[PDB]
RNA sequence: CGCCACACGGGGUAAGAGCUGAACGCAUCUAAGCUCGAAACCCACUUGGAAAAGAGACACCGCCGAGGUCCCGCGUACAAG
RNA sequence: CGAGUGGCUUGCUACCUCGAUGUCGGUUCCCUCCAUCCUGCCCGUGCAGAAGCGGGCAAGGGUGAGGUUGUUCGCCUAUUAAAGGAGGUCGUGAGCUGGGUUUAGACCGUCGUGAGACAGGUCGGCUGCUAUCUACUGGGUGUGUAGGUGUCUGACAAGA
RNA sequence: UGUCCCAACGUUGGGCCCGGUGAACUGUACAUUCCAGUGCGGAGUCUGGAGACACCCAGGGGGAAGCGAAGACCCUAUGGA
RNA sequence: AGCCUGUGUACCAGGAGGGGAACAACCCAGAGAUAGGUUAAGGUCCCCAAGUGUGGAUUAAGUGUAAUCCUCUGAAGGUGGUCUCGAGCCCUAGACAGCCGGGAGGUGAGCUUAGAAGCAGCUACCCUCUAAGAAAAGCGUAACAGCUUACCGGCCGAGGUU
């Protein structure tokens, strides 16, 4: 299905486990990459920005994810950098699967509530910005347009 | 193909049930399509005088019968313009069965044939009793 | 054949829609007008999307028909029309008091109107109405 | 699925409607090529026979042998030039300067024309000469005309007339070969303009048919099967689409067929004679007996016996010229029968 | 901008309207060179190129209007040459020069010759498996010797085996 | 159902192949300029077309007479016309 | 995984028509679209050649005949350069056909106590009207340009 | 074996012109339209353009969501049989 | 969804007149008759009343000349098309590019391997001459050769580069 059904925030925080049963769990494998057990101790810090508020399905998120770290073997499967995905999918979104008679849909997925300018990936890396390039492929399967930000890193 | 040398007004179609000119042990034989040619909607295929026709057997030997060859007509009852005007025209429609190189599958040519097939068809000319 | 224009206007090297939209208002206001060497006035643009608008017009029409000009002869002189209500006696009066030249049949050097000539030296994308004409397949009768 | 198909007829050849004159008018002359001569030249339809060639064709493999070829005969007396019309160019196109005409006139000419009492020739032939000067000179044509009481086989007296173009060198020369032909007399014949063995284009006004149906006019089918026996049998399906809502002058519809004219290209003039020779026994049905100045046409001609046919120089030809083919029999075998 | 060219003692040149016109020993040369607000204008013994805009597309051509003068300075006094090389594998590949056309006879076998029309002044002397294009105008001799080049093109089949054809050489 | 006739070639382009060429000293088919290049486009060819309201041109005849309609014998024409 | 275009399929909605806008398919006849099947001109190739595969420009022309089925669709055969798809009230019943769907008769299976029911099957089962306007194909009579005969021009229009 | 390929020619009665006889259907008005748009989303009449001299004869029926029938399908009525 | 169903408000319905090409509810505007005048929305090249108005800049696509909208599309992604503003570094002790010349030896390092010599793999990567020159960045060879990057010098002359 296409994210032209999802990708937009105009209903109401649906989110109450309590209240919702079915929920499809998430494809998104980590949050976590590379060096988790060293602590973000390097020189640069590029973050991906999203530029418009959206909802993003953790289908996305997962393809996003794969994307980038899979690419970040550019440095080794063991390599020197840490990648986070701050959001996690709590939207929970339906499908009305009769006509528009009773057409409360059904549970068929989750999606990412991200607003504008905030950052939905963070990596760490020395000198040696290759992270820049795993997210020109990051961004390219998430609905948004997004900024490439760096923030510790006057060595330009 | 090469100018038959004469113009032909085809006397048969798509169907339609001739004589097989030769001894294969096919009688008869049915005509299929006409090689090389499209037609136009509604329009039967044609096929006449010095044509490559498909055929299947009518017919004839059963191990004959039912199998679909390549034959080359020989012979038709609708006349034909000869360079000098005059009309020539058969007793009767037939064919012989050629094979993928046009060389007659048979031994023996039945009946006359139109010399006009000749420059066409040399195998199946040099092959011929009478050629009128 | 003889025309008692009480102005000439010399389309030389000036935008059609310019000398156009004037010789239209001065019909209105009374004035016999002749336009002279028309195949010799200028469009500007790119010449190949220019030309595909007048090409399309060519090819546009029906039984009804939509007949249009491939002359620059013509060409100006439907420019002009479409800036008069030609259908209203008043507007067919100006129009038919508005006639359009190939070249210059009088003695008389038109004049050129303010602000519609064209300066060669600082300008480089477009078109002679006669290249147009040539290209819709008009006969180069000048 | 609907299978595809043609159109029925050609949209090239309208409005199907009755033709202006019966005599022809080209709309097109040859190209300006060799010495100065006049580009055309008429006659009137008599019938057809066929005759027996030798194969001229030097790519045949039969050349040299016997051919049947089927010919329409034309009787081609000769024509009279009468003048010569100057036209000059124009912001306009071309339009007629002025013309110069002489004073031996045919004796019926007046049938057609008010012949001139009073003509200024030099005056005329200044007037042009100066456009040529000016350089304002278009092409030079001939006004001509036939003299059908030459022919004893067609009723009418009355002359046709029609222009013709001369095609020449330098315009100089040619202009002087034009008023050369118009001072005399004018009078010219098929020999002149026409060697057997040329390809020419004719034209002329097809035979009339009044009104006919589509399945005739347009070659639509008829109605086929059952749908024949209804109460339809040769009308077609409809005359359009819903939308659209209206009739497309697209669509096959009854009306005027024949008495069109046409220009028929490549025709090749298979002999030019004299005499009876190639008359038919009995006489040409409906015609009448040939005996003078005749083409042999190879093939057919648009127009029924008896109507003014014109000839032109083949303006698009595909082959080169073998000039005078060998003729070994011309069949005058009766046509009744 | 403005930039001055100062012209060759054995060269005058020039220019009415936007027409200039080159003359030397070897000949003269003619070019339009029309650009909205580039004056081109013979001062006495310097070329000037000059316009009141300095924007990308401004500069990018006075650039080449100078190239372009340079070069027929070059062209009327030494002259511009490109050598060709006729080559083949197992049809004898003939180039004559006919006219003012070359023509090529049994291109591949072909029985069809294959020709072009020279452009201009442009000189084609042949000699054996030799060929040298020249003239004053570097426009038309390169096209001349790029038109014999492509005269010998193949699509249909594999380059790399059916490499007949005559070939540019030398770039002046 | 029989028989005859129904191009080529120019011009400008698309995709594409190149030339000269700068922005950007080099390079670059392009930005300005240019050479080529499709059954496609324009012309050529056939057909209609003075009701084209800028309602056309030429020659001759005629304004007390040119020419035309009706009439009569007929069709190369035709449902009336 | 993401972003779209179309409006051919299917679904949704209930705006328009219930003092009725005649159904499916087919047929006949006309116009068109391009997302191109063939043909023209091209690019790449895992391009030797030949035969291909993929792509670009391109809608001028062509895209046909048959066997089962009411079929649309689809399956199958032989031909073919190729036997492309789609829009026009799912073009086309004041044009045709009437095989199917979808009246009244009847049968079978299933369901129902029964009447009777069943996008289940099956046999049979009707096609109205003299064209006012408009539209177009062809044919005339007048007026305008402003006497006559003959010959032309060519704005434009049609063609595959 | 003309059902078809693929249509042709012919026969008779009409049709067409003339004398006589002489209805009906249908009609809010206006009305020479075409292409697009718009509008209760299916316009000869609105908007923009295009085209368009008037009248008449023959034709085959594209449109007037053509004429004919207060939809026989479907729903609704505290309807009927 | 020109959907379904709430809510607050103003409007249409039942609201003219001006504008919006046309157009119930978008804009101005709420309106007795008649008359003069000035504005509103909107508009001032012509059609069409009023500017071919002024200072300045951008755009070459006919982009655009389309407030709102079923109605006016155009997206993610990309762009040495062009204009403007900023930061860092290099440069007349001559930068960036190009062209010319130089790119040397111990030495074809050792190791492995028949072989390997800058360049199959492994280790190391040292010092000489010098104004430069890797235990060799990319091709190339069976391995050499050959062709070039790094690095230096010259020519040139002004900005260059990120
Ligand atoms: C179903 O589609 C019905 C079937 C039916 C109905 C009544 C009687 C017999 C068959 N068909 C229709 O409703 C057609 C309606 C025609 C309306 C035309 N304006
Ligand atoms: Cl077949
Ligand atoms: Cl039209
Ligand atoms: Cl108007
Ligand atoms: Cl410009
Ligand atoms: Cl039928
Ligand atoms: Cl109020
Ligand atoms: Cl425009
Ligand atoms: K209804
Ligand atoms: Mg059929
Ligand atoms: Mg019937
Ligand atoms: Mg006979
Ligand atoms: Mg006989
Ligand atoms: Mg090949
Ligand atoms: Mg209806
Ligand atoms: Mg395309
Ligand atoms: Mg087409
Ligand atoms: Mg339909
Ligand atoms: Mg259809
Ligand atoms: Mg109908
Ligand atoms: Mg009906
Ligand atoms: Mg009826
Ligand atoms: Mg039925
Ligand atoms: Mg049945
Ligand atoms: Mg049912
Ligand atoms: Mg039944
Ligand atoms: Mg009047
Ligand atoms: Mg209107
Ligand atoms: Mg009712
Ligand atoms: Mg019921
Ligand atoms: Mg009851
Ligand atoms: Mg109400
Ligand atoms: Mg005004
Ligand atoms: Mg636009
Ligand atoms: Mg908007
Ligand atoms: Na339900
Ligand atoms: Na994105
Ligand atoms: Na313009
Ligand atoms: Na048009
Ligand atoms: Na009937
Ligand atoms: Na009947
Ligand atoms: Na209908
Ligand atoms: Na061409
Ligand atoms: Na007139
Ligand atoms: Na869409
Ligand atoms: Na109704
Ligand atoms: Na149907
Ligand atoms: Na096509
Ligand atoms: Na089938
Ligand atoms: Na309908
Ligand atoms: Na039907
Ligand atoms: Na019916
Ligand atoms: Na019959
Ligand atoms: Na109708
Ligand atoms: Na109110
Ligand atoms: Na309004
Ligand atoms: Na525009």
């Amino acid at each position: 299905k296409p994210g032209a059904m999802y990708r937009n925030s105009s209903k109401p925080a649906y989110t109450r486990r309590e209240y919702i049963s079915g929920i499809p769990g998430k494809k998104i494998a980590q949050f976590d990459m590379g060096n988790n057990g060293a602590g973000p101790t390097y020189p640069a810090q590029v973050e991906l920005v999203v530029e418009k508020p959206v909802q993003i399905r953790h289908n996305a998120l997962e393809a996003a994810r794969v994307a980038a770290n899979r690419y970040v073997q550019n440095s080794g499967a063991a390599a020197n950098y840490k990648f986070r995905i701050r959001k996690f999918p709590f939207h929970v979104i339906r499908e009305n699967k009769d006509g528009m008679r009773a057409p409360f849909g059904k549970p068929v997925g989750t999606a990412a509530r991200v607003h504008g300018a905030n950052h939905i990936f963070i990596a760490w890396v020395n000198p040696d910005p290759n992270v820049e390039e795993a997210w020109r492929r990051a961004k390219m399967k998430v609905t948004p347009t997004i900024n490439i930000d760096s923030s510790p890193a006057g060595n330009a | 193909m090469e100018a038959l040398g004469a113009d032909v007004t085809q006397g048969l179609e798509k169907g339609s049930l001739i004589t097989c000119a030769d001894n294969t042990g096919a009688r008869e034989l049915k005509v299929i399509s006409v090689h090389g040619y499209s037609g136009t909607k509604n329009r039967h295929p044609k096929a006449g005088l010095g044509d490559k026709i498909t055929v299947s057997v009518t017919k004839g030997t059963p191990e004959m019968r039912r199998q679909v060859l390549e034959a080359v007509v020989v012979r038709q009852r609708k006349p034909i313009r000869r360079p000098d005007g005059t009309r020539v025209k058969f007793e009767d429609n037939a064919a012989v069965i050629v094979d993928e190189n046009e060389d007659p599958r048979g031994t023996e040519l039945k009946g006359p044939i139109a010399r006009e097939v000749a420059q066409r068809f040399g195998s199946v000319a040099s092959a011929a009793t009478m050629i009128v | 054949a003889e025309f008692d224009a009480d102005v000439i206007v010399d389309a030389r090297d000036c935008i059609m829609g310019r000398v156009a939209s004037q010789v239209a208002e001065q019909a209105l206001d009374g004035e016999t007008v002749a336009v002279v060497n028309a195949e010799r006035a200028v469009i500007t643009g790119r010449e190949e999307q220019i030309v595909e608008k007048y090409e399309k017009r060519v090819d546009i029409g029906n039984d009804n028909g939509y007949f249009y000009p491939k002359r620059p002869d013509g060409i100006f002189k439907r420019t002009i029309r479409g800036m008069l209500p030609h259908k209203k006696q008043r507007g067919r009066e100006a129009f038919e008091s508005v006639r359009v030249y190939l070249g210059n049949p009088y003695d008389e050097d038109g004049e050129v109107l303010d602000g519609t000539s064209l300066d060669r030296l600082s300008n480089i994308k477009f078109v002679t109405l006669g290249e147009i004409s040539e290209t819709l397949g008009a006969n180069k009768t000048w | 699925p609907q299978p595809s198909r043609p159109r029925k007829g050609s949209l090239g050849f309208g409005p199907r409607k009755r033709s202006t004159s019966e005599t022809p008018r080209f709309n097109s002359w040859p190209s300006d090529d060799g010495q100065p001569g006049v580009q055309g030249f008429a006659g009137y339809k008599a019938g057809m026979t066929h005759v027996v060639l030798v194969n001229d064709e030097p790519n045949s493999p039969r050349e040299g042998m016997e051919e049947t070829v089927p010919v329409t005969v034309i009787e081609t007396p000769p024509m009279r030039a009468v003048a010569l019309r100057a036209y000059e160019d124009t912001p306009y196109g071309q339009r007629p300067l002025t013309e110069v005409w002489t004073d031996e006139f045919h004796s019926e000419l007046d049938r057609t024309l008010d012949v001139p009492e009073d003509h200024d020739p030099d005056a005329a032939e200044e007037q042009i000469r100066d456009a040529h000067e000016a350089g304002d000179l278009g092409d030079l044509r001939l006004i001509t005309h036939t003299v059908p009481d030459a022919v004893p086989s067609v009723p009418k007296k009355k002359p046709d007339v029609m222009e013709t173009r001369v095609g020449g060198g330098s315009v100089s020369d040619r202009l002087d070969h034009a008023l050369d032909i118009v001072e005399d007399g004018g009078e010219h014949a098929m020999n002149d303009i026409f060697r057997a063995g040329e390809y020419a284009d004719v034209a002329g006004v097809t035979k009339g048919k009044g009104t006919q149906g589509p399945v005739k006019r347009w070659g639509v089918q008829k109605r086929k099967g059952k749908h024949a026996r209804q109460g339809w049998r040769r009308r077609i399906g409809n005359l359009g689409p819903w939308n659209p809502s209206r009739v497309r002058s697209t669509v096959p519809q009854q009306g005027q067929t024949g008495y069109h004219q046409r220009t028929e290209l490549n025709k090749r003039l298979i002999d030019i004679g004299e005499g009876d020779e190639p008359t038919v026994d009995g006489g040409f049905v409906n015609y009448g007996e040939v005996d003078g100045p005749y083409t042999l046409v190879k093939g057919s001609v648009p127009g029924p016996d008896k109507r003014l046919v014109r000839f032109r120089p083949a303006v698009r030809p595909n082959d080169q010229p073998r000039l005078d083919p060998e003729v070994r029999y011309v069949s005058n075998e009766s046509n009744q029968g | 901008p403005r930039v001055e060219l100062e012209i060759p003692e054995d060269v005058d040149a020039e220019q009415d309207h936007l027409d200039i016109t080159v003359e030397g020993d070897n000949g003269s040369v003619t070019r339009r060179l029309w650009y909205p607000d580039i004056d081109v204008s013979v001062d006495g013994d310097t070329v000037v190129i000059e316009s009141d805009e300095d924007n990308a597309k401004t500069m990018s051509t006075i650039g080449t209007f100078q190239s372009h003068i340079e070069n027929m300075f070059h062209g009327v006094t030494e002259g511009w040459e490109y050598g060709m090389e006729v080559f083949y594998s197992h049809f004898p590949m003939q180039v004559n020069v006919e006219g003012d056309e070359v023509v090529i006879e049994n291109f591949l076998g072909e029985k069809a010759p294959r020709r072009t029309t020279i452009h201009g002044d442009t000189d084609v002397e042949i000699d054996g498996e030799e060929l040298t294009v020249s003239g004053p105008d570097i426009e038309a001799v390169g096209q001349t010797a790029a038109d014999i080049e492509q005269l010998t093109r193949i699509n249909d089949k594999d380059v790399r085996v059916f490499q007949d054809g005559v070939y540019i050489t030398r770039k002046p």
